């Protein structure tokens, strides 16, 4: 598509989010509907409306919080999910790239469609909540991942209780044991978590899980080609090509033409089928068994 | 293995516990090598519910990086140890207090203050001279801890309580190389000098100041040495013979320069780490990184989680009231 | 006492579109045995399964599987009294004995020397009464105060500490005489599971019976292998023609017509010369894989070619 | 090497479980460059089309088919291009890369 | 006879301790091409040896690339680290002289020449290389293992496994605060203690216990005075709060009035001081706190 | 017992910093240890020496003990920086000499690649992965319990009872999940050449580099590639929690003046000492520290420098054949 926005979103851009039927953008805590294909359009001589597709005309606006800065969203399948991360700096208006603080409401906000508004299921206290930081956070999703991203772990209420053992053996009359509560962290440097959470529920309620790459969060999905690419602070760039099966798909051409080598013959019954002799070279493990033909 | 067809033995002395020592102070120094220390401080909730009081105590803390990063979310401020504010400790016995249980005795080695108080004080204008040790017992009279008795049993055995009393204990510098026998028996062996101006400052109630090499090895005559013949033996420093074998940092927490934390009711609740080499915000992500070399940062700035926790502690409340300074002291053995 | 093995691949369903199913070891198929009886068989798994979904939802468990209950007996370990399981139906083919929380592999007849010390192997012996004994290896991995190396002290498996848990599972079968099949009813009862049909034929093979092993081996057929252990050298090549021996046992389904010389003048290598029963030159990988399973033998000097 | 093969089997995506495959990876080929005089405002999109890299704001692009040996600039994107608040700028679906 | 017997057979009699011992034997094997004519096979088995280092062929396999001919040889049990342009010529058959390129790096045997890399040439007698003084073992390593035709040549090595890292056990960390002066200051509430007997910080000591002097109680307790009226010059608001109160809540302040407070450094709190409670012979007595372990 | 109490623990990283410390301690200028090996003691020590068991003299600390040691030392070898290397407690992947070949607890380095029975990747490495989880199943650590969350909280440490088939075949953190399958998210850490392996590598350690080696490449190590938040994380000594240190040397590169002496009656006793002043004619002359690379111990100073170690060992007689090893691996 082109132009821009409702008008209501000019410039003061906020990410993208593709789904499949149609895009979202987002500013202000604003959306737009735009369709992938064949939305309205108009010549009607008011805005320039050259035959670029205007945009759905209504806005959602999720909450109650004008400017509440939402970050980086993504989609997978049909649901998105748009993070914001709290703030709106406090003032109504003004740009939302500039001294973000921590306001009420801040969470992952799912959009479950058809009542165009938006369930927010992530942060529903402060303990879930206040592990979004302004700094270093990302909610980007990996094929199925929507991994979300934090640090700044700390032990919290039950996280610390009883000990009964250790006033045993003491006279302490007191003690308190952590309990150790599972949260996959990772190792090296700026220890990473992610609350990646996929299917088996319909999302909702994201829950820590092991971060396959060390800041999978933070690189930039991508769904044709299906790899996602991000940079080393080291200022490289990074790769992750994804995967594949080693099928060949041997001669694929349809019926009509030539140059198609493998093709059936029929003489009085009596089938005849032919090959081209598949042969292929490169693949690195040891396994072998059929070369398993397919349709 | 086990029951060997060989069997060999090995000491490890004592030496490499203290040379060991030295090589950690040893590179503490300003650069990019030198990796410089943080002490830092705590949290501030309320760590449970009985948390005021004696009995019962905070939850014994963990190695695991699930451990590591709460303190980085639990912690306000980290104050810097300079290398001049560490320093190398001994038990400081000291012949005529009665306060301390035995007044003189003093078995075989054991080391020695005196000139430090009203009832030691002699031949004062050196203040302390007095780390000298005792290298023999007095004659006879010491029952020593098994059956067998006389001047025999120390070398098969434990060590002599001598049982009578010690007098005139104050010493000269010493005698020309081998050093001073002034009374009956305990003959005594000078172990350096220890200036005024560094007892008041760096010595304490309990233990007591070493200079290190390269300083004494920079300077003879302010720590007093050319009287020792045995110095350009094994080259000036001697942290060794005092033997040593421990360390320990202190550092200044002022409310000064954590205004912020230290308003009416800051609880200040358990978590006072150490650490090592951290380093600064950035600022955006990508850039080059540089060594902090600043007092008293703050959390932020420090890229969470930077450098590597050396060490964990916990202490239910303290209190950090404003204008109320912290004075920290941890001892080490390496 | 051999139980009867077999292969049967299964088609079930289930309420939960999981992405993977997958089946629990011990599980309970009902199986009648045509001739000698008329009342069921048990049959048990063995191992698991995992397979996927395909199309319209259905999965494909290969399971493999085997006669007979299965049994813990857990009790505890001590350095004097041996385990000495009783009845006599056990199958001493399939046994896992884990008991450290961890499972340890079966030694029975690896020999003993490609353990080293510490080995999580254990081991297993006959008694004159007719029952069988666990009976592990002697060896400790205590470390000293000032080494603080790990230093494994002994020969043969880990000895177990003192005290410490045991539990064992093995086979109990009901003997040879169950030797047969019919249509298996599938009775073990799972979380979410519902199973359509089983092919007891796999593979599609030719003529078919469900298979088995046989009951207690006869009586003088037992004095015949001793004769045939001590002409055999076991887990070692000494000679020229014993290479020629294990390559051909082994990989005689791709290698055939082997033959092995030993040079002198060139001490230290005894080329062996293998030829492909498919092509004409070794592939590598092949080469390579041939060149393996005499490093784990061989002896010596003297590395193969 | 597992999956021992039988008839009856009817559906690939049935025995699709034994595969051999490539478990994925990553890899870097990185350093990038700069467009314009802004090395922090760079942006990078990977895809089919290799390493597109885009600025904050100045429509001219850098393109590798090299995997980052070797960068050359290019125009096409002929606009003010824009400034997201986080990373991300090239998100696609279903082809349709925008 | 087989190795890993050996591994097999120290553990069960001779001493309890490890071994291991090198021939020209079994072990993992490397890549090597070789560019020369005459390379015509049966050379596996020899000893190939550059100026840098020595070696043996396991199979001869030819590679292909146009120029000269190009053997990729697999070698096993390298020492000595050969390396590309050298001339690699072999023990025997002599006409072999070639050269290495794509080489690779073996083994160290600190400083590498063919002369030293051979000292006295070993052959093919065995290492048996484990500890011990090589009498206990030598009667047994012969009948119950070993073949009958090779070398057998008994060395030694040593295994510190010093311990070193006991200890470092932190001991005590004390910690004790302070009340300290600032030029700030302000209002006390009341005082207490702030001199005893004469003039200069009166009778210093008692000379019993020497160090500081003692310090009567003098004015107890009562209101902290209604201070000036006022105490607030720009009636600021000072550090969260008004001057009026706070801004100095400190119930110990110099007066001016009394010589307690005496200059620079800070008054310390010895009413709560953290007490180490084992440590060297001094000791606070009764200790403050304690350090107990998980 | 009534008062404040505090409980705190070093920790484990402490060790690594300090064994960092040891190393960098070796070079030439002052401040910088110089580190010597001792052998000497020729004379043979009673006569039930060569017999079995029986032990040495246990050897003293004393003054005493020093004095004696100069006179009987045969010869000295100067410890380089390049032959100290770091090690790690090695668990091959599979292997069956060593226990729990199939299972692992939470967190365990594990090298891979090495050997057939375990493949993964090829053009060699040896790999070495951490292990970050375990299948739930079976009991473990403390008391009873049951479930391997529950057994994760309150401390303790849970063996899984299923085997893991297949060794970690990835490049990149937690290559486990993502499938049906079994196994449990292995996550590699660096790479071994192969060309250090032969050498440096014994069967009981497996190097790992000194934050040194790691820069002039880091690309031989495998480290080439990482997540890095930091722009290095460089060196990863930490990362392992290596705890300990290991030496090695030839006795060839051993000085022994005599040459005939050592061969025909053994080193009986070794030490190593520190800071050896060189050969003073008089004491007219100022203190010099230690250089080159031999010395004869009659260069040394008599105590000139400490000695930290003292070992007393039956003769070990020694063979001239230019390889025999030192090992004294440190544990700091």
């Amino acid at each position: 598509t082109y132009a821009t926005l409702p008008a209501n979103v000019y410039r003061i851009a906020e990410a993208i989010t593709c789904t499949d039927d149609y895009i979202y953008v987002v500013a202000r805590d604003k959306v737009r509907y735009i369709k992938t294909s064949n939305a309205l359009i108009d010549f009607d001589p008011l805005s320039p409306t050259y035959s670029e597709r205007l945009f759905e005309p209504d806005t959602m606006t999720i909450t109650g919080n004008p400017k509440a800065v939402c970050y980086k969203m993504d989609s997978i399948c049909d649901k998105v999910f748009a993070l914001i991360i709290g703030e709106v700096e406090t003032l109504n208006a003004n740009p939302r790239t500039s001294k973000i603080i921590d306001s009420a409401d801040k969470g992952i906000y799912v959009l479950n469609h058809d009542e165009k508004t938006w369930k927010r299921v992530f942060g529903n206290t402060e303990e879930e909540r206040r592990r979004i930081q302004p700094g270093y956070a990302n909610m980007s999703t990996d094929g199925k991942l929507v991994s979300l991203s934090s640090s700044n772990f700390k032990f919290l209420s039950d996280n610390v209780v009883n000990d009964p053992e250790t006033a045993a053996k003491y006279q302490l009359i007191g003690a308190v044991k952590y309990e150790f509560p599972r949260e996959w962290l990772a190792d090296k440097h700026y220890h990473m978590m992610a609350f990646i959470a996929d299917e088996t529920s319909d999302w909702e309620t994201f829950t820590p899980q092991p971060m396959k790459y060390y800041a999978e969060p933070f690189f930039n999905w991508s769904k044709k080609s299906n790899t996602r690419c991000w940079i080393n602070n080291s200022d490289r760039a990074v790769v992750v090509y994804a995967d594949l099966k080693y099928t060949k798909v041997i001669e694929n051409i349809p019926e009509t033409s030539p140059d198609r080598l493998v093709h059936e013959y029929w003489d009085d019954g009596d089938c005849t089928i032919v090959m081209p002799n598949v042969k292929f070279t490169g693949f690195k493990k040891y396994a072998s068994g059929m070369l398993f033909y397919k349709a | 293995m086990n029951d060997s067809s060989v069997i060999y033995r090995a000491i490890v002395t004592s030496k490499f516990r203290t040379e060991k020592m030295l090589n950690f102070y040893n590179s503490i120094g300003s650069g990019p090598d030198k990796n410089t220390i943080f002490i830092t401080f705590g949290r501030s909730e309320p760590w449970s519910s009985n948390e005021n009081e004696v009995g019962f105590a905070p939850p014994y803390p963990t190695d695991s990086v699930l451990g590591v990063t709460d303190m980085w979310t639990h912690m306000m401020g980290t104050v810097k140890v300079l290398p001049s504010m560490l320093d190398a400790v001994i038990p400081r016995r000291d012949w005529g207090d009665t306060r301390y249980p035995d007044p003189y005795t003093f078995r075989i080695n054991d080391i020695v203050v005196c000139n430090s108080a009203p009832y030691n004080a002699t031949e004062s204008g050196a203040g302390w001279l007095v780390y000298r040790c005792l290298d023999v017992p007095d004659t006879g009279m010491c029952s020593i801890a098994s059956l067998t008795d006389k001047d025999e049993c120390l070398k098969l055995g434990g060590k002599w309580t001598p049982s009578a009393r010690s007098m005139t204990p104050p010493e000269g510098r010493g005698d020309a190389e081998g050093t001073i026998e002034p009374g009956d028996g305990y003959v005594w062996e000078y172990l350096f000098e220890i200036p005024p101006d560094v007892s008041i400052n760096r010595c304490t109630n309990e233990y007591i100041v070493v200079p290190w090499p390269e300083e004494l090895k920079e300077d003879p005559t302010r720590w007093g040495y050319e009287d020792n013949l045995t110095w350009q033996q094994d080259d000036f420093g001697l942290i060794y013979r005092v033997k040593a074998n421990t360390i320990r940092f202190k550092a200044y927490l002022d409310s000064v320069y954590f205004p912020e934390a230290a308003l009416p009711g800051n609880k200040g609740f358990r978590q006072i780490s150490i650490i090592t080499n951290p380093l600064e915000a950035k600022a955006h992500p990508n850039d080059p990184n540089v060594k902090a070399e600043k007092d008293y940062y703050d959390p932020e700035d420090l890229m969470r989680h930077s450098g590597e926790m050396i060490y964990m502690e916990n202490r239910p409340p303290i209190i950090m009231a404003m204008d109320q300074t912290e004075e920290i002291n941890i001892l080490f053995t390496f | 006492k051999s139980a009867a093995q077999t292969e049967i691949m299964l088609t079930c369903t289930d309420a939960l579109n999981r992405n993977y199913i997958t089946i629990p070891r011990g599980t309970r198929f009902l199986a009648y045995a045509k001739d000698t009886s008329v009342n069921p068989y048990n049959f048990v798994s063995r191992e698991d399964v995992i397979a996927i979904r395909d199309k319209n939802n259905q999965y494909f468990p290969r399971l493999k599987l085997a006669q007979g209950r299965i049994v813990r007996t857990e009790i505890i370990y001590d350095k004097l009294t041996p385990i000495i399981i009783y009845d006599k139906n056990i199958d001493r083919n399939q046994v896992k004995l884990y008991v450290d929380g961890a499972e340890w592999i079966n030694w029975t007849r690896k020999s003993m020397v490609h353990a080293g010390s510490t080995s999580t192997i254990y081991y297993m012996r006959e008694t004159i009464d007719g029952n069988t004994e666990f009976y592990f290896g002697e060896g400790e991995i205590s470390v000293n105060a000032s080494e603080g190396a790990l230093t494994a002290n002994y020969i043969g498996g880990l000895k177990p500490t003192q005290n410490s848990t045991i539990v064992i599972e093995y086979i109990s079968t009901n003997g040879a005489d169950a030797n047969g099949a019919v249509g298996f009813s599938y009775a073990d009862t799972l979380t979410n599971i519902t199973v359509i049909n089983i092919n007891e034929n796999p593979n599609d093979d030719p003529d078919f019976v469900g298979a088995d092993g046989g009951g207690d081996p006869e009586d003088i057929e037992r004095i015949r292998e001793l004769g045939t252990i001590k002409r055999e050298t076991q887990q070692r090549c000494v000679t020229a023609t014993d290479y020629d021996t294990f390559v051909s046992e082994r990989f005689g389904s791709i290698i055939q017509a082997v033959q092995t010389f030993t040079d002198s003048t060139k001490p230290g290598y005894a080329f062996i010369a293998a030829k492909p029963k498919s092509g004409l030159y070794l592939t590598t990988v092949q080469r390579e894989d041939i060149k393996n399973y005499l490093k784990d033998y061989n002896l010596a000097p003297i590395t193969p070619s | 090497e597992s999956f021992q093969f039988s008839p009856s089997y009817v559906d690939v995506s049935s025995i699709s479980n034994f595969i051999i495959g490539e478990n994925e990876y990553h890899e870097i080929q990185g350093s990038i460059q700069q467009v314009c005089k802004d090395i922090n405002r760079v942006y990078l999109m990977e895809s089919e089309g290799i390493l597109y890299l885009f600025e904050r704001y100045q429509p001219v692009v850098k393109v590798s088919n090299d995997k980052g040996q070797t960068w050359k600039a290019v125009k096409l994107f002929n606009d003010r291009v824009g400034y997201p608040l986080s990373k991300t700028v090239y998100y696609q679906s279903a082809n349709t890369t925008y | 006879g087989i190795e890993a017997s050996y591994k097999f057979l120290f553990k069960v009699l001779y001493n309890e301790e490890v071994e291991i011992e090198i021939e020209s034997g079994a072990g993992t094997e490397y890549d090597i091409i070789v560019q020369s004519d005459s390379l015509t096979e049966d050379l596996v088995g020899q000893t190939i040896y550059t100026a840098t280092g020595r070696c043996n062929v396991t199979y001869i396999e030819r590679s292909y690339s146009n120029g000269k001919l190009q053997w990729t040889v697999t070698i096993h049990n390298l020492l000595g680290r050969l390396i590309a342009g050298q001339e690699v010529k072999a023990e025997r058959l002599p006409s072999f002289e070639g050269e290495i390129i794509r080489g690779v790096k073996g083994k160290d045997l600190l400083q590498n020449n063919i002369d030293y890399i051979n000292r006295s040439r070993s052959y093919y007698v065995m290492k048996i290389k484990s500890n011990l003084p090589s009498s206990r073992w030598k009667s047994d390593v012969i009948r119950f293992v070993h073949p009958v035709g090779f070398g057998f040549i008994a060395i030694t090595l040593l295994t510190m496994f010093i311990n070193v890292g006991l200890t470092l056990k932190h001991t005590e960390t004390i910690i004790n605060k302070y009340k300290n002066y600032k030029w700030d200051s302000g209002l006390p509430t009341e005082y207490a203690d702030r001199i005893a007997k004469l003039t200069p910080t009166g009778e210093i000591e008692h000379d019993s216990v020497t160090g500081e002097a003692i310090y009567e109680p003098g004015p107890m307790a009562g209101v902290k005075y209604p201070l000036p009226d006022d105490y607030n010059a720009e009636n600021n608001n000072s550090i969260f709060q008004g001057q009026l109160p706070s801004e100095r809540r400190k119930l110990m302040s110099p007066l001016f009035d009394a010589s307690g407070t005496t200059f620079a450094q800070f008054r310390d709190l010895v009413n709560k001081r953290l007490k180490d409670n084992i440590g060297n012979p001094r000791d606070p007595e009764n200790p403050t706190q304690v350090k107990i372990d998980e």
